[PDB]
C-alpha cells in the first residue's frame, strides 16, 4: 500500500517516455524519502537512475519502509498517453496491483498486475569526472537534436573550460562550442578532456527538458558520460552513458 | 418529386459523415413528416438512424413519399465536397437521381454536385420499442476520452450502475479500467429509474461515438439491464442522430 500524487503529470509522463528508451520494465524503489528507479538498458551501455523525493508529491504516503513495484514500460507509458493535461495523476498500489489515477474533468483508474523485475544494482556511484559543466536543459535539447539526425557517434570534447558537441555524419558534421563567456553554459570547470558516445543513447535523453530546467554535464575521456537532470524538489534524473572503443 | 432547402450544410455533412460508421450506402427517405435514414452494421450490433423533421427545415415539398438509394460512390461525391463553412444546400429529387446545390453564405456563389441515385419506396421507422431504466447527459469531448481507455484495455465495455454514479469497465485478463461518471463530473443530467448492468462491443461504442464528430450538442446515453444502449444528439441546427447498441445479452 502506497500513494502518490504528482501535480505535473505531463513532465512525470515525459521522464517515464525516456526511461522506457533503455528499460523494458523496472522497479519503483518506494521508501519514506521517496522512489527511485535504477537499470542498466539491455546493451549493457546506460546506466540510469531517478530519485523523486517526496516533496515531489502532492500526496505521499507508504506502508512499509521498503516497497518494490515491479511493471513494464510500455504498459505504463501506454496509459501515461491517455493523460489530459487538467488531470491531476495519482500513483497508488497494494498487494497485487499498480494503480494509475487520472482525476480533474472526471475520475479514471488504470489497473496493471505487479511483475517480478529483477532488481538492480550500480554498484556503485561516485569515480570522479576531471570535467564538469552546468547548463540549461533547453540548450543541451536544442544542441542534441540537430546533432542527433546527422550521426551515430557523438564526439565531446573540452578546451581551455569551453565545451565541444561534434558529430561527423556521411552527409555532414557538426561542431558547435558552449561556454560561460555568453553564459550558454552556467558554470563550467576540469581538465581539456576528449571521448565519444552513442548519439542514439544521448539523444533518447533530450525529452528531460521537459521535466527539468537546469542539468549538469560531467564526463573524461575513457570514462562514461554523467547527465544530470535537475529536477524541481532537489529530485534528479541520472544518466551514465559507457564511452566507445577509445 | 421532392424540393428541400437546408439551413445548416455543415451540419447536413455531419449527418452523411455518422451514418457512414454503419454503412458505406444511405438509403434517404423522404416521408410527409420529414427525413430518416437507418442502417444497420450487417451483424446487427449497430444502428444508425437520422431523424430530420419538415420544421427544421427551410424548405420541404414533396408529391408523394419516396426514398433514394446513395450508393458507396456517391456519397464519397457528397463527402468530397464537404465543409465547415456557413451556407444552403438546396436538394431536388430528378430523373437520374438528385441535383445538390450548396450556396455558402460569404461570397455567395453555387456549385452543383449530379448525384445518380436510384429511387425506391419509403420503409418507415421502427425504433426500438423499448424505454430504458439509466438515463445520462454529457458531451461528445467525454465519450471519446472514454472510448480510447476501454479499447486500450479490452475489446469488450461492461457498463454498471452505481450508487449516484455511472461505473464504466474493461480488462478480460488482468490489466484493467474503470471510470466514475457522477453528476457534475462530468455530466449534466443523470436520472436512475432503477438498477442496470449490460455489455457491449467496445469497438461498436468507438463507432457510434466516432459518429458525433461534427455536433457540437450534449449528447444523451440511456441503458438497461441486458438490455441495448441509445446514444442520442440533437444537431443544433435541427434533427437527432441516433445510435442504438445491442448488448452481449
Ligand atoms: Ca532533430
Amino acid at each position: 500500500m502506497m500513494k502518490a500524487k504528482v501535480i505535473d503529470a505531463v513532465s512525470f509522463s515525459y521522464i517515464l517516455r525516456t526511461v522506457g528508451d533503455f528499460l523494458s520494465e523496472a522497479n519503483f524503489i518506494v521508501t519514506k524519502e521517496g522512489i527511485r528507479v535504477s537499470g542498466i538498458d539491455p546493451s549493457r551501455v546506460v546506466f540510469l537512475d531517478i530519485f523523486l523525493p517526496s516533496s515531489y508529491f502532492e500526496g505521499f504516503e507508504v506502508s512499509q519502509e521498503k516497497e518494490i513495484i515491479g511493471f513494464k514500460l510500455e504498459d505504463v507509458n501506454d496509459i501515461l498517453k491517455r493523460v489530459l493535461k487538467d488531470d491531476t495523476l495519482i500513483l497508488s498500489s497494494n498487494e497485487s496491483k499498480l494503480t494509475l489515477t487520472f482525476d480533474g474533468e472526471f475520475t479514471r483508474s488504470f489497473e496493471l498486475p505487479l511483475i517480478q523485475v529483477e532488481s538492480t544494482q550500480p554498484p556503485s556511484v561516485n569515480l570522479e569526472f576531471p570535467f564538469k559543466a552546468q547548463l540549461l536543459t533547453i540548450t543541451f535539447a536544442d544542441i542534441i537534436d540537430e546533432l542527433s539526425d546527422l550521426g551515430e557517434v557523438l564526439n565531446i570534447h573540452s578546451k581551455e573550460n569551453k565545451l565541444y558537441f561534434e558529430v561527423i555524419g556521411d552527409l555532414s558534421t557538426a561542431k558547435v562550442e558552449l561556454s560561460t563567456d555568453n553564459g550558454t553554459l552556467l558554470e563550467a570547470s576540469g581538465a581539456d578532456v576528449s571521448s565519444s558516445y552513442g548519439m542514439e543513447y544521448v539523444a533518447n535523453t533530450t525529452k528531460m527538458r521537459r521535466a527539468s530546467d537546469s542539468m549538469e554535464l560531467y564526463f573524461g575521456s575513457q570514462i562514461p558520460l554523467k547527465l544530470r537532470f535537475k529536477l524541481p524538489q532537489e529530485g534528479y534524473g541520472d544518466f551514465y552513458i559507457a564511452p566507445r572503443a577509445d | 418529386m421532392v424540393k428541400i432547402v437546408y439551413p445548416n450544410a455543415k451540419d447536413f455533412f455531419s449527418f452523411i459523415n455518422s451514418i457512414t460508421n454503419v454503412t458505406d450506402s444511405i438509403i434517404l427517405n423522404f416521408t410527409e413528416d420529414g427525413i430518416f435514414s437507418r442502417h444497420l452494421t450487417e451483424d446487427k450490433v449497430l444502428m444508425a438512424i437520422m431523424r430530420i423533421p419538415k420544421d427544421v427545415l427551410s424548405e420541404y415539398s414533396i408529391d408523394s413519399p419516396t426514398s433514394v438509394k446513395l450508393d458507396v460512390s456517391s456519397v464519397k461525391k457528397i463527402l468530397s465536397k464537404a465543409s465547415s463553412k456557413k451556407a444552403t444546400i438546396e436538394l431536388t429529387e430528378t430523373d437520374s437521381g438528385l441535383k445538390i446545390i450548396i450556396r455558402d453564405e460569404k461570397s455567395g456563389a453555387k456549385s452543383t454536385i449530379y448525384i445518380k441515385a436510384e429511387k425506391g419506396q419509403v420503409e418507415q421507422l421502427t425504433e426500438p420499442k423499448v424505454n430504458l431504466a439509466v438515463n445520462f447527459t454529457t458531451d461528445e469531448s467525454v465519450l471519446n476520452v472514454i472510448a480510447a481507455d476501454v479499447t486500450l484495455v479490452g475489446e469488450e465495455m461492461r457498463i454498471s450502475t452505481e450508487e449516484d454514479k455511472i461505473k464504466i469497465e474493461a480488462g478480460e485478463e488482468g490489466k484493467r479500467y474503470v471510470a466514475f461518471l457522477m453528476k457534475d463530473k462530468p455530466l449534466k443530467e443523470l436520472s436512475i429509474d432503477t438498477s442496470a448492468s449490460s455489455s457491449y462491443s467496445a469497438e461498436m461504442f468507438k463507432d457510434a461515438v466516432k459518429g458525433l464528430r461534427g455536433f457540437s450538442a450534449p449528447t444523451m446515453v440511456s441503458f438497461g439491464e441486458n438490455l441495448p444502449m441509445k446514444i442520442d444528439v440533437e444537431a443544433v441546427s435541427g434533427g437527432h442522430m441516433i445510435f442504438w447498441i445491442a448488448p452481449r445479452l
